[PDB]
RNA sequence: GCGCGACCCCAGGUCAGGCGGGACUACCGCUGAGUUUAAGCAUAUAAAUAAGCGGAGGAGAAGAAACUUACAAGGAUUCCCCUAGUAACGGCGAGCGAACCGGGAGCAGCCCAGCUUGAGAAUCGGGCGGCUGUGCCGUCCGAAUUGUAGUCUGGAGAGGCG
RNA sequence: CGCCCCACGAGGCGCCGUCAACGAGUCGGGUUGUUUGGGAAUGCAGCCCAAAUCGGGCGGUAGACUCCGUCCAAGGCUAAA
RNA sequence: UCCCGUGAACCAUCGAGUCUUUGAACGCAAGUUGCGCCCGAGGCCAUCCGGCCGAGGGCACGCCUGCCUGGGCGUCACGC
């Protein structure tokens, strides 16, 4: 919706925070494992649920 | 010492002045709420021998609770099992109506702890029953040893767990011998005592 | 503390001695030892048994007896010795006996 | 700045120091967005020296109004001893103390007397 | 609460009380009792700023006299224990019963032992007002052991 | 009695005079002017803005409302603000637009603070 | 045209204070099934259990005989072994099933109400003040005589003599 | 280890014989329901009846009489295993 | 300068502090950053020596002890 409150603009800012690829700079960081970024989330696939 | 006296009258509770006087509080007391302050005990005797005294912090809040039994609450009479607990209407509540009392006074009287309730009338639908209940955060209950026991965190809710003089009677600890062996500590202690497997090491 | 040589109840163990509870209140007036004082200093006190027979009781008697003639009591203060108590000669040696002293 | 020595100043002065260290804060955050390189990491300096400086606020100011409630009048919620409720709710040693007059002769009399016994 | 306390007053009116209750209502003459709580006024018994001095000013009689000069005081006694315990006793020379007392419990078996002990008995009208005598908020009892020596008569 | 209906009589109240403050702490204001303007956003949107407008386009706190970022815009860099818009943009900040008074000038006031 | 006292009850953002919810191993109270077994099934069994609803603590509960026994009797509570798969209970079918005695672990017994200062509430709380500060003390109010403190608890006790 | 010294109050012990006070819609009984190993009814609970003071509860088969063994409920606190 | 010292550290540890919105959740509600009421440090001008803008902080429910203001011929004594 275009008439949004204000709890769900706010839940809806950080789930854009959410969905970024993983710093480079983790990757080399010493005994790392991160691969990638699994929680990605893409608009069309995964719905929010709220 | 007048309290012979006063007992004994109480004592003849079928003498035409006390059924007198017992009407008429029957009366009084059925046109009020179900739960209400009172200022002083109606049987200051009772209330003594109970642990009452004359001192602040301990109040008496007057309780009303209907009579008859338990009626099983099915959605309309269907009990859906083997005949044998399909019975509604000749059920006996496991607890006395002076327990009752004292666990409805002790929910809606959360900040005091219930020291012991009595009989003070009845009547064809209600009994009413007077609670003493002791307010121990007040201070001239934290200065009196006989009444200190009862400020230790161990006696919550006595009455919502079965520590008073109703409660160990319908506990059944009115009792020692045979009769009411299987009853220490409890009914469910010995249940699971006398249920446990006990396999020793070199069995 | 000190424990009474009595009889068991029942047919099969009639005869056989055991320790019981306590001294009963005849007992500890005629051995000579004050009710409130005997569980003080050692001695166990069981104001529900009854004495039915002169053949306990003397033998109990001697228990206590015994138990007055082998015991010491330290004062209740340092240089303070009253009645009952008994002198730092003897006081000097006191042990921690350990099992049981006096066997049935 | 360091604390041992910041402790040691005048309540004005130390607000002022607070007042200047937020500004440099300020103009950190104006060329963060802007420039990079060599000020962007006096930023979490400066974000320190903030929290040093009310921390010195806040510690000097509670201990002064520990000295003057302290007089053991009736002291406030923020400034009694909170230690769990429980503890709270407990009774205090002369409170558990309390034993009542018969059990008080029952010790001054008969106490528990000290015996060995082969004597 | 208005309601019920009238309710209760038409209720008492209505029912047949018994003889035991019935004795109440019948009350010591209004000239009679003010004629009476004029000597219970005379025997009051002592205040609390009145009962710090009898004890203060003994300090001179204990720390340096050594002696006790004081006498026996003679005041009206109260309480339902100790009326009933001097009653019981036959130390009582009158008791003053207040009609008014709840629960009434509490004073229905006094007329009967006061008459059966054979000990004279008023039921007056107002346990304030006795307790007015007494300094405490209800009395609901007094009685009089003793008269000084100057008003025997009028006793 | 006039009226056959009994009310409440009117009784006298004491407004609370505690013994013993439950808060001792004065309460620091947190809502600052370094809390409520974080920074003027400096991206080229804003800073057409700057000239076209005459307005200062600042990332303030999500708490602050006009009222208060008037009042800040004030206390720091010594001017006066027209009028205030304040959205919150998507990524949760809000981002406040502050128009000034014609006697203060903008690019003057950013060039004081340094953005372009 | 009243001023009084008591009772009972109001409203107070009055002063000072205690309550509510969370965790589930163990613990206390209520409520409370059936699948299953009986080669069916309906009492019984599953089970005085699972689920439901509440209440606490470091343990909880019980506890100082209105006990068991029939003995030469013992002697609070709790737990282990034995009693005992026994007495008993059961469409006497399936099954179910404790206790006393004894041996051990540990053992501690206590306090109220009532007749009992009546030359005299000796008791307790609160405000304020002091100090030595988990309390003590002074003063002023209040509670309380419809009984606070003290003595007493059946093993006793109260009195009187030593 | 040191200073502080324990009473006319309380207790214990011995005797006396005078008092000797002890918990009520509670026990207890009928009937119903549940529960138990508890069987003419093991506890509990509802309703009705409802006390006793030379008495009351027990002694595992209901009943009345005689005797005997035993305990004192209807208030409260209490570690240890 | 953080290096033969008021002293580094994604160090340890814990007593001095901070602890956003909520939630038993407590001003009223809540698909609402919704709608209130009271005190008030501080400043303005003086329509007075009052009012405006406030930093902050309160305002729930039953309850106890006490205190205040009250109600009812419920019981009364004294009075016009
Ligand atoms: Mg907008
Ligand atoms: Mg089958
Ligand atoms: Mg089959
Ligand atoms: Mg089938
Ligand atoms: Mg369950
Ligand atoms: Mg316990
Ligand atoms: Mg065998
Ligand atoms: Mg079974
Ligand atoms: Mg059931
Ligand atoms: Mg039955
Ligand atoms: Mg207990």
């Amino acid at each position: 919706p275009s008439h949004k409150t204000f709890r769900i603009k706010q839940k809806l800012a950080k789930k854009q925070r959410q969905n970024r690829p993983i710093p480079y700079w983790i990757r080399m960081r010493t005994d790392n494992t991160i691969r990638y970024n699994a929680k990605r989330r893409h608009w069309r696939r995964t719905k929010l649920g709220f | 010492g007048a309290y012979k006296f006063v007992s004994e009258l109480w004592r003849r509770k079928q003498s035409d002045v006390m059924r007198f006087v017992q009407r008429v509080r029957c009366w009084e007391y059925r046109q009020q709420p179900a739960i209400v302050r009172i200022t002083r005990p109606t049987r200051p005797d009772r209330a003594r021998r109970l642990g009452f005294k004359a001192k602040q912090g301990y109040v008496v809040y007057r309780i009303r609770v209907r009579r008859g039994g338990r009626k099983r609450p099915v959605p309309k009479g269907i009990v859906y099992g083997k005949p044998k607990h399909q019975g509604i209407t000749q059920l006996k509540f496991q607890r006395n109506k002076r327990s009752v009392a004292e666990e409805r006074a002790g929910r809606r009287l959360g900040g005091l702890r219930v020291l012991n309730s009595y009989w003070v009338n009845e009547d064809s639908t209600y009994k009413y029953f007077e609670v003493i209940l002791v307010d121990v955060a007040h201070s001239a209950v934290r200065n009196d040893p006989r009444i200190n026991w009862l400020c230790k965190p161990v006696h919550k809710h006595r009455e919502l767990r079965g520590l008073t003089s109703a409660g160990k009677k319908f506990r059944g600890l009115r009792g020692k011998g045979h009769r009411h062996h299987k009853n220490r500590p409890s009914r469910r202690a010995t249940w699971k005592r006398n249920q446990t497997v006990s396999l020793r090491r070199y069995r | 503390p000190l424990r009474p040589i009595v009889q068991c109840q029942t047919r099969k163990y009639n005869m056989k001695a055991r320790a019981g509870r306590g001294f009963t209140l005849e007992e500890l007036k005629s051995a000579g030892i004050p009710k409130k004082l005997a569980p003080t200093i050692g001695i166990s006190v069981d104001h529900r048994r009854k004495n039915r027979s002169l053949e306990g009781m003397q033998s109990n008697i001697q228990r206590l007896k015994t138990y007055k003639a082998k015991l010491v009591i330290f004062p209740r203060r340092a240089r303070k010795v009253k009645a009952g108590d008994s002198t730092p000669e003897e006081l000097a040696n006191a042990t921690q006996v350990q099992g049981d002293y006096m066997p049935i | 700045v360091k604390a041992g020595e910041l402790w040691n100043k005048s309540k004005d002065d130390l607000t002022k120091q607070l007042a200047e260290l937020k500004t440099e804060l300020g103009q950190l955050r104006i060329q963060k967005v802007a420039s990079s390189g060599s000020k962007l990491n006096r930023i979490h300096d400066i974000r320190k020296s903030i929290a040093r400086v009310l921390t010195v606020i806040n510690a000097k100011q509670r201990a002064q109004l520990r000295l003057f409630y302290k007089n053991k009048k009736y002291a406030p919620l923020d400034l009694r001893a909170k230690q769990t409720r429980a503890i709270r709710r407990r009774l205090s040693p002369d409170e558990k103390s309390r034993v009542l007059e018969k059990t008080k002769k029952r010790t001054v009399h008969f106490p528990q007397r000290k015996f060995a016994i082969k004597a | 609460v208005v309601r019920i306390q009238r309710q209760r007053r038409i209720l008492k009116q209505r029912l047949k009380v018994p003889p035991a209750l019935h004795q109440f209502t019948r009350t010591l003459d209004k000239n009679l009792a003010t004629n009476l709580f004029k000597m219970l006024l005379k025997y009051r018994p002592e205040d609390k700023a009145a009962k710090k001095e009898r004890l203060l000013k003994r300090a001179q009689a204990e720390a340096e006299g050594k002696t006790v000069e004081a006498k026996k005081p003679i005041v009206v006694k109260y309480g339902l224990n100790h009326v009933t315990y001097l009653i019981e006793q036959s130390k009582a020379q009158l008791v003053v019963i207040a009609h008014d007392v709840d629960p009434i419990e509490l004073v229905v078996w006094l007329p009967a032992l006061c008459r059966k002990m054979e000990v004279p008995y008023c039921i007056v009208k107002g346990k304030s007002r006795l307790g007015s005598i007494v300094h405490k908020k209800t009395a609901s009892v007094l009685c009089l052991t003793t008269v000084k020596n100057e008003d025997k008569l009028e006793f | 009695r006039t009226s056959v209906t009994f009310h409440r009589p009117k009784t006298l109240s004491k407004a609370r005079d505690p013994k013993y403050p439950r808060i001792s702490t004065p309460g620091r204001n947190k809502l600052d002017q370094y809390q409520i303007l974080k920074y003027p956003l400096t991206t080229e949107s804003a800073m057409k803005k700057i000239e076209d407008n005459n307005t200062l386009v600042f990332i303030v706190d999500l708490k602050a409302d006009k009222k208060k970022i008037k009042a800040a815009v004030k206390k720091m860099y010594d001017i006066q603000a027209k009028k205030v818009n304040t959205l919150i943009r998507p990524d949760g900040k809000k981002k406040a637009y502050v128009k000034l008074t014609p006697d203060y000038d903008a690019l003057d006031v950013a060039n004081k603070i340094g953005i372009i």
